[PDB]
Order: structure tokens, then sequence, then C-alpha cells
């Protein structure tokens, strides 16, 4: 009913002679190699709407038919989307058939209204000790994850997906906003092996929906893919009534993509160069993540800080919404401590005694004090000496080092490649376990007894086993066996070990090859549309 | 050179031709990826491609962003 009027990059103007589509409505272009969905951005006047494309606009002709769907982008929601990968417009990109849609919901939605909001403030118990003590997660909150590569972020993502599904009974949505496709495939395959995503007949036992908008998608497709993740998580909140986790992987790339679609729509950029609507592009997304009377959405969203500048307007606008930060560090990760949550850098707004209670608060406030006093004397130890300083300053070092060990925890999703079983640690067992290390009920136990254990009922059961070990090392003996001709051959006997490698001078470079004959004549189209050589003179 | 293609859009070439050369070099290199072999594509000065694309966009009166680059 509408026809393409202008194609300027990712921005399409289409023209409706009848009634115009509403702003944010979805338009489908009739007859195109890929399904091209346009989202109406503004009404330009003279019966023209300006649209941002969710796919490539190459091959688009002025006057192509464009059908109004009468609604915004509508995506499949429900339990049938669990364990599936879905793109921004709702199509399966996991190559496993159609998505069993319980309903199809508009991805554009106002935030839950004031009466629908919950006036209460409470902890999302995660089963991770360092997260439940030192930086608790608000149910319905937004959590910044300051990880990276090799700090075990993905195994922390899958452990949050695991423990929220197991304890609180809520599902998860992973919205990968502008992610590399190599990394989005890595998360898919690691979710398959760790059990949080299942394929085939047991698809319904999955705990996570993956909603992917990759980096090679146009900036409109990446700017809306976090709202497709919202809409899947809002069905579980409002219809299923659950406590949903939502992972917006790189909320900065949400900002960055929305900043590109404002620049393509001809809007004057704001301070440092973001869109003028930066606080309402974020606040439109972040306010749908809340607690209602039905259920909750809690968002763990990864935060990139541009140019290591916290006062940049993209993190500064994001940090107004964030209720906790979990900083994953490499320094904690090379000490073998997993998860690599920095116990001092990680912050929470939920960590004040009017909302978690004073018996929880003073433990976390006391644990952080012990770790802080230990790490400001590390230019006292290396400069002067270990046995230099006082016995009380050594009492903290012994207490902090078995606190710094006790923040480690083995994960249930990591046990398929680590052997150590997973430990869900309850909240009361975390506080009461850390009261004791703070006072000194376990100063006699070794520090590596406090390592990769569940709670304080398991620190005693690790110091018992290690202490005995000296009773069971007099079982056998230990010296050299047959110095270097036991099974260590000669080097020229090892050259004849080497297997045959067939090296072809041929490349095998014409497997199934067309080899079209290309002529260097210039071929054009005449006015019939018939292909013809280029006419001779101008 | 018996394993190498060279796609060369030099300095005197038009800015559309330096914009399209990493893409046309990639399509030549995507032949080996798609037929089971292995490719190595090198876009030497990808920062010179973006300068050529900024030239086309400011001249097509597309709205500029940071350092006059497009959206």
């Amino acid at each position: 009913a509408g026809y393409v009027s202008q194609v300027i990059g990712p921005v399409v103007d289409v023209r409706f002679d009848g009634e115009l589509p509403s702003i944010l409505s979805s338009l489908e272009v009739e007859g195109h190699s890929v399904r091209l969905v346009l989202e109406v951005a503004q009404h330009m006047g003279d019966n023209t709407v300006r649209c941002i494309a969710m796919d490539s606009t190459d091959g688009l002709v002025r006057g192509q038919k464009v059908v109004d769907t009468g609604s915004p982008i509508k995506v499949p929601v429900g339990r049938g989307t669990l364990g599936r990968i879905m793109n921004v417009i709702g199509e399966p990109v996991d190559e496993q058939g159609p998505i069993d849609a319980a309903d199809i919901w508009s991805i554009h939605r106002e935030a839950p209204e004031f009466t629908e909001q919950s006036t209460e403030q409470e902890i999302l118990v995660t089963g991770i000790k360092v997260v439940d003590l030192l930086a608790p997660y608000q149910r319905g909150g937004k959590i910044g994850l300051f990880g990276g590569a090799g700090v075990g972020k993905t195994v922390l993502i899958m452990e949050l997906i695991n423990n929220v599904a197991k304890a609180h009974g809520g599902f998860s949505v992973f919205a990968g906003v502008g992610e590399r496709t190599r990394e989005g495939n890595d998360l898919y395959r690691e979710m398959i092996e760790s059990g949080v995503i299942k394929l085939g007949a047991e698809r319904g036992n999955s705990k996570c929906t993956l909603v992917y908008g990759q980096m090679n998608e146009p900036p409109g497709a990446r700017a809306r893919v976090a709202l497709t993740g919202l809409t899947v998580a809002e069905y579980f909140r409002d219809i299923e009534g659950q406590d949903v986790l939502l992972f917006v992987d790189n909320i900065f790339r949400f900002t960055q993509a929305n900043s590109e679609v404002s620049a393509l729509l001809g809007r004057i950029p704001s301070a440092v160069g973001y869109q003028p609507t930066l606080a309402t592009d974020l606040g439109g997304l972040q306010e749908r993540i809340t607690t209602t009377t039905k259920g909750s959405i809690t968002s763990v969203q990864a935060v990139y800080v541009p140019a290591d500048d916290l006062t940049d307007p993209a993190p500064a606008t994001t940090f107004a919404h964030l209720d906790a930060t979990t900083v994953l560090s490499r320094s904690i990760a090379e000490l073998g401590i997993y998860p690599a949550v920095d116990p001092l850098d990680s912050t929470s707004r939920m960590l004040n005694p009017n909302v978690i209670g004073a018996e929880h608060y003073n433990v976390a406030r006391g644990v952080q004090k012990v770790l802080q006093d230990y790490k400001n004397l590390q230019d006292i130890i290396a400069i002067l000496g270990m046995d230099e300083l006082s016995e009380e300053d050594k009492l903290t070092v012994a207490r902090a080092r078995k606190i710094q060990r006790f923040l480690s925890q083995p994960f249930q999703v990591a046990e398929v490649f680590t052997g150590t079983p997973g430990k869900y640690v309850d909240l009361a067992d975390t506080i009461s376990g850390f009261q004791g290390v703070l006072t000194g009920k376990y100063d006699d136990l070794p520090e590596m007894a406090f390592y990769m254990v569940g709670d304080i009922k398991e620190v005693k059961e690790k110091a018992d086993k290690m202490a005995k070990d000296i009773a069971s090392r007099k079982e056998a003996d230990n010296k050299k066996v047959s110095e270097e001709l036991k099974d260590i051959p000669s080097l020229d006997k090892l050259v004849s070990e080497i297997k045959e490698v067939v090296i072809e001078e041929d490349d095998g470079l014409e497997e199934d090859f067309k080899a079209e004959a290309l002529s260097s004549e210039t071929v054009v189209l005449n006015e019939e549309g018939k292909s013809v050589p280029l006419p001779k003179k101008n | 050179m018996r394993y190498t293609i060279m796609v060369s859009a030099t300095a005197s070439d038009a800015a559309p031709l330096q914009f399209l050369a990493p893409y046309s070099g990639c399509a030549m290199a995507e032949y080996f990826r798609d037929t089971g072999k292995h490719g190595l594509i090198i876009y030497d000065d990808l920062s010179k491609q973006s300068v050529a694309y900024r030239q086309m966009s400011l001249l097509l009166r597309r709205p500029p962003g940071r350092e006059a680059f497009p959206g």
C-alpha cells in the first residue's frame, strides 16, 4: 500500500497514498532477496515516512511495494523460544525450524506504570558467595558487569542462568547487542555443553533464550535487538509471572547503535557525539526492566567504558540506572580465584543496612575492611618483609587470605570440564560462614582449606582430608626410574616415527567451479530493459 | 605470488574505488573460504578506506558525525 520513495544507506523513505503507518510500526518490503523489515522513525510530511532498515537496503528500488503490518516489530514469545536463537525481527537463526510461539508480542512497550511498580526492595539470591555478600543483586535491578576476556565472564553468565532457573524458577534471556559472530557462536556452543541450552526433543528443558543482533547487521537492527530481548523477558514476567534474568551483552553497543541511527536520521549530535536522545534511548530500555506485581526482570548488562573514562556520557548515563556493579578482574583470576569478582571494586546500592539488615551488612562491611587493610600493606610486605610487621597485622593477613580464598566457589555449569562439582551457597550460610572467619573461629585451619568449597560446613571437611594426607603419603616412595632409556628412544629412531604426509603439487583448485567467460565489453540496459552493448558516442 | 592476489586501489584512484577495494578483495578471498580452503585477507590501511568513504558521504550530503564520518 506504500512504495519506496528514497533509499539513502540504511534509511528508507517510503510513501503511502492512504493512511500512514504509525511511528515505530513495522513495514515489510514486497519482493527482495532477504526479508527486509523497516521500522517507521518519523512522518516526514507529503505522505512520506522515514524508516530505518533492519537488514541491508542494497537491491532496493524506488517504487517497490511496502506493506504496513499495522503494528511494531512482533516477535515470538513464550516457553517455545527457550533454547532458540532469534534475531531482532523474530526469525530463528539457529537453523532448528520455526519457533513455537506461545504469543507474538510487540517489541515496543511503555514501562510498567506507577501503580504496577513494586515499592519493595529485595535481594536476588544468586548462589554465588562473593555476589551475595559483598555486592548483592537487587531483584528487578540493573547490574553492570565489568568483565572482559578470560576472567570467566561466560561461565559466570551461565552460572547466573543456572542458579536463577534452579532456585527462583525464572528463565533467562540473553540479548547479544552487536556481538561478534565468533563470540556469539562461542556462547551458543558453551551453553549447549554446560546444559543450559538443550537441542532437539529436550529443547523445552532449556533455561535461556538467545536474542542475537550481530555486528554486521545494520545499526537499526542492533538498536532494536535489546528490545527484542526485553519483550521475551517481559512475557515471562507478565504472563508466566517469573523472576527473569536478562543479559544485555554490552549495553554500550546498544548506545553506540542508537547513536548511529540518530546520525543517519539527520539529528544533531549531543555532547561528545552521542544522540540527543541518549538518556531517553537508555531510559526507554532500562525502565522496562523492573519489578512489577506479576514478577520481575533483573538485568545483568555488561558495561564498556570508552577511553577508560567514567565521565563519558555513555557510561555516566548508564550508571544512573545501575543498582550494582560486578567487576571481574584479571588479578583475581590469576590467583586461581573463580569467580574473579573483585571483592573491593564491586559495589551495590543494595548494600546498606536498611534493606539487607544489619547482620548481613556488618559482615560484608567487615569482610571488605579486612581485605582493604591487607592490600594497602602490600608495599609494606615486599619492601620491608613478611615477618617484619606486627602480629595483629599478620592476623589480618592470615584472616584476609582465607577470606580471599573463601570467595571462590565451584560452579555447576563448569563441572563438565573441571571435575569439581558445583556449589549453590545459600544466603544465611554465606553470612554465617563469613561471621566466623571474621571473628576467628577458623584461624587454625589452612588457607587452601577455604578454596573452592560450598560453605563453612565444607571448610572443616577439607582441612580434615588434607591434614590426614600426611598419614597417606608414607604408602609409597619417590625417586628416579631408569634415567633416560626407559622408553625415551634415540632421536634418529624418532624420525622414523613420523607418519606419511602426502603433499600434492596440485592445489585441487577446480573442485566444483563454474568458470564463466567474462567479456570486457560494457553491457548496459536499453529502455526496454533489454541487455545491450553500450552505445558508441555520447 | 603463486598464492597471492593483490587488489590495489591506489591514491590516484577515485574514492569510490578505494572504498570498494576491501570489499572486492574480500569477495576474491571468500572464494577460498566457501570452497573448503583457507584464506588470508589483509586490508592494508583500512583507515585509508574510511577516509575514502567519508569523502563520498560528505559529497553525497549525508549527515556527518564524529570527525565528519558518517553514521
